[PDB]
C-alpha cells in the first residue's frame, strides 16, 4: 500500500534512452523486501528515482515524502567524528548507538582507532578499508530512526561472516521494531527465503514479484537463484 | 620625493606583507618538494632479464613476513608456498587475515621486512619496480576509473588492436553491453565512472588487466561486486581464455574458489592447510569447510 509506482517511466537525460519504461511498485508498510537482478539491470536506478532523483519520463508515484534513511551503492562519509557522521545530527541514545554499533559488529574496529569513537575520519580525517566504511553508512540508515529505511548492496565489501551478523541483528532489529520498513537490494541470494517481498527486474524492467507462490511459478529465474541453491 | 614617499612607503608595506604571504605558499610547496626514496633502480640487469620474462609463473615463497611500514606490526608471516604453473590457484578467508596483502606482496607494496618471493629463477629483491610491475597484473577489489574513453581507459598507450579490445570486452562480457552504446568504446567515461553501475565499473577494471596478455597475474575478490549469473559466467569463461594462464584469486565468494587447483586458507597471519578443494571438504576439518557449509 505504501511507496508505489504505476507505470513508471525514468531516465536519467531527457534526450536519451528512458532508462526505466513501465515499471509497477509496491511495498507493504512494516515489510522487509529485496530488489535483485542482473548487474547493471537497473535496480539502483529505480530506486534512485523513487527518491526524487531520476527525470521520469511518466509515471505517478505515491508516498505513505518522509526523512527516508539512505546507503548509497558506495559507502560514503563526512569528514567528522566516527560518532558524529554516525549521528547525523540526532539525539544521541548511548542505548541506540551501542545497539547499531553492535549489530554493524564495528566495536573491535573502533578498539583499533587511535581516538575510537572520537577519531576525525575522512578526506580530511584518516582513511580505512572500505569494508569500516560500508558498516559505517549502513549504521548510517540504522541509528537514522526513519519510518521508511533504505539500503542499496550493503553486503559488497563485507565477507560472509560480517553479512550474516549484520543481516541476522540489524536487520532482525529492524523488523523488530514495530513498522520500521525498510528496503534493500543484494547480490547474494541466501537471504531470499528471508525476505518478505520481492522485486525482479533485468534491464530496466521489472519481472516478478512475490514472495514464495509468485516465484514458483517460474522455473527459470527460480533455477538461476538455483544455480547457487 | 616627501610627498613621493608618503605615497610608495605605505605600498612598500603591504607588498611585502603580500609577498610575504606569497614566498610562505611558495615555501610550503618547497617543503613539500623534499620526498622520500622510492627506489626505483631494482639491483638486477635488465640483460640478464629475457624479453618475455615471466615464461612459466612458478612462484615459491618462504617466511615471507611482511608489514606496510616499519612502525606497524608484521601483518603476514611465516608463509610458504610452491605454487606451479597451476592454471588457477584458490586464496580465501575472513576480513584482515591479510589475503589483500599478500595479493600486495608480489608488487612489493608491503616492506616485506623478513623473507622473500622467487618468480621463477629469481627473488624479487633485485627487480627495477617498473620493470616489476609492468610485467605482471592485478584487479583491484575496488574499481577505479580514468575520465576519458574507453581506448584511453585500457590503452594509455596506443599499442593494441580493436580486434583485442573488443576481445577483452566479449570475455569480459562487456561487448554485449558497449553494442548498445553510440560511442562504439569511443564515449566519454565522466569522472571516475559516474555513468555506470558499482559492478559495470569493476566489469571495466577486469577487462583493462584482462588487456594485457601475461599468463600469470591476481585477482583482489574482484566478483564481490558481481552478482551471481555473471560471476559464473565469467569465471567459467577466464578459466577457458586463460588455461594456460596462472591466475590466483581472491574470492569473497567461496562458491567461486570450488573450482581452482588449490585453496589456500588465511585465518590470522598464515596458511592453515592449503590444499586441493575436495580434500579439503571432504576432510570438513579446514575452517573452509564451515566457509562453504555456511554459505551452501
Ligand atoms: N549516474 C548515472 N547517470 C546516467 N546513467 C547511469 C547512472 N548510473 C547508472 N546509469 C545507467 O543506468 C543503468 C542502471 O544502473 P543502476 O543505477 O540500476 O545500477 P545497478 O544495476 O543498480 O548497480 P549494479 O549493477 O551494481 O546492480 C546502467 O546501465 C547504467 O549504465
Ligand atoms: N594501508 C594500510 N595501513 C595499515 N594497515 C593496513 C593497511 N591496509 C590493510 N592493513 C591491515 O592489514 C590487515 C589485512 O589487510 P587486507 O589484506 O587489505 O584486508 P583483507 O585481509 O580483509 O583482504 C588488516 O588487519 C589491516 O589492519
Ligand atoms: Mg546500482
Ligand atoms: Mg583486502
Amino acid at each position: 500500500c505504501c511507496v508505489q509506482i504505476m507505470g513508471g517511466y525514468f531516465t536519467w537525460t531527457p534526450d536519451g534512452i528512458p532508462t526505466l519504461s513501465n515499471i509497477t511498485i509496491r511495498i507493504p508498510r512494516g515489510q522487509l523486501t529485496m530488489i535483485v537482478g542482473q548487474v547493471g539491470c537497473g535496480k539502483s536506478s529505480l530506486l534512485l528515482a523513487a527518491l526524487g532523483e531520476m527525470q521520469k519520463v511518466s509515471g505517478a508515484v505515491f508516498w505513505s515524502r518522509g526523512p527516508v534513511a539512505y546507503a548509497s551503492q558506495k559507502p560514503w562519509l563526512l569528514n567528522a567524528t566516527v560518532e558524529e557522521n554516525i549521528i547525523f545530527e540526532s539525539p544521541f541514545n548511548k542505548q541506540r548507538y551501542k545497539m547499531v554499533i553492535e549489530a554493524c559488529s564495528l566495536q573491535p574496529d573502533i578498539d583499533i582507532l587511535p581516538h575510537g569513537d572520537q577519531t576525525q575520519i575522512g578526506e580530511r580525517g584518516i582513511n580505512l578499508s572500505g569494508g569500516q566504511r560500508q558498516r559505517i553508512s549502513v549504521a548510517r540508515a540504522l541509528y537514522q530512526h526513519a519510518n521508511v529505511v533504505f539500503l542499496d548492496d550493503p553486503f559488497s565489501a563485507l565477507d560472509i561472516h560480517l553479512s550474516d551478523h549484520l543481516m541476522q541483528a540489524g536487520i532482525l532489529e529492524l523488523l523488530r521494531d514495530d513498522k520500521r520498513t525498510v528496503v534493500l537490494v543484494t547480490h547474494k541470494l541466501q537471504y531470499l527465503p528471508h525476505a518478505d517481498w520481492i522485486i525482479a527486474m533485468k534491464d530496466g524492467t521489472i519481472q516478478r514479484e512475490g514472495t514464495l507462490k509468485d516465484f514458483q511459478r517460474s522455473e527459470c529465474q527460480l533455477f538461476e537463484h538455483w544455480k547457487t541453491l | 620625493y616627501a610627498l613621493m614617499v608618503s605615497n610608495y612607503l605605505n605600498w612598500m608595506v603591504r607588498n611585502l606583507a603580500d609577498m610575504e604571504l606569497q614566498l610562505g605558499a611558495v615555501k610550503r610547496i618547497h617543503g613539500l618538494l623534499k620526498t622520500e626514496a622510492e627506489s626505483y633502480e631494482g639491483l638486477l640487469a635488465p640483460s640478464l632479464i629475457p624479453k618475455n620474462w615471466p615464461d612459466q609463473g612458478k612462484i615459491q615463497i618462504q617466511n615471507l613476513s611482511v608489514r606496510y611500514d616499519s612502525s606497524l606490526k608484521p601483518v603476514l608471516k611465516h608463509v610458504n608456498a610452491l605454487i606451479a604453473p597451476g592454471q588457477k590457484i584458490g586464496i580465501c578467508g575472513r576480513t584482515g587475515s591479510g589475503k589483500s596483502s599478500f595479493s600486495l606482496a608480489f608488487f612489493r607494496m608491503v616492506d616485506t621486512f623478513e623473507g622473500h618471493i622467487i618468480i621463477d629463477g629469481i627473488d624479487i629483491a633485485k627487480l627495477p619496480l617498473h620493470t616489476l610491475r609492468s610485467r605482471l597484473s592485478i584487479i583491484l577489489q575496488d574499481p577505479v576509473l580514468f575520465s576519458g574513453t574507453i581506448r584511453f581507459n585500457l590503452d594509455p598507450e596506443r599499442k593494441c588492436s580493436d580486434s583485442t579490445l573488443w576481445e577483452a570486452l566479449e570475455i569480459a562480457q562487456l561487448k554485449l553491453v558497449v553494442k548498445a552504446l553510440p560511442g562504439g568504446l569511443d564515449a566519454i567515461i565522466t569522472e571516475g565512472g559516474e555513468n555506470f553501475s558499482q559492478g559495470q565499473r569493476q566489469l571495466f577494471c577486469l577487462a583493462r588487466a584482462f588487456v594485457r596478455k601475461t599468463s600469470i597475474f591476481i585477482m583482489d575478490e574482484a566478483t564481490a561486486s558481481i552478482d551471481m549469473a555473471t560471476e559464473n559466467i565469467l569465471q567459467k569463461v577466464v578459466m577457458t581464455a586463460f588455461a594456460d594462464r596462472t591466475v590466483v584469486t581472491i574470492a569473497h565468494r567461496v562458491h567461486t574458489i570450488l573450482s581452482a587447483d588449490l585453496v589456500i586458507v588465511l585465518k590470522r597471519g598464515a596458511i592453515l592447510e592449503f590444499d586441493k578443494p575436495e580434500k579439503l571438504l571432504s576432510r570438513k576439518d579446514s575452517v573452509f569447510a564451515s566457509f562453504v557449509r555456511a554459505d551452501k
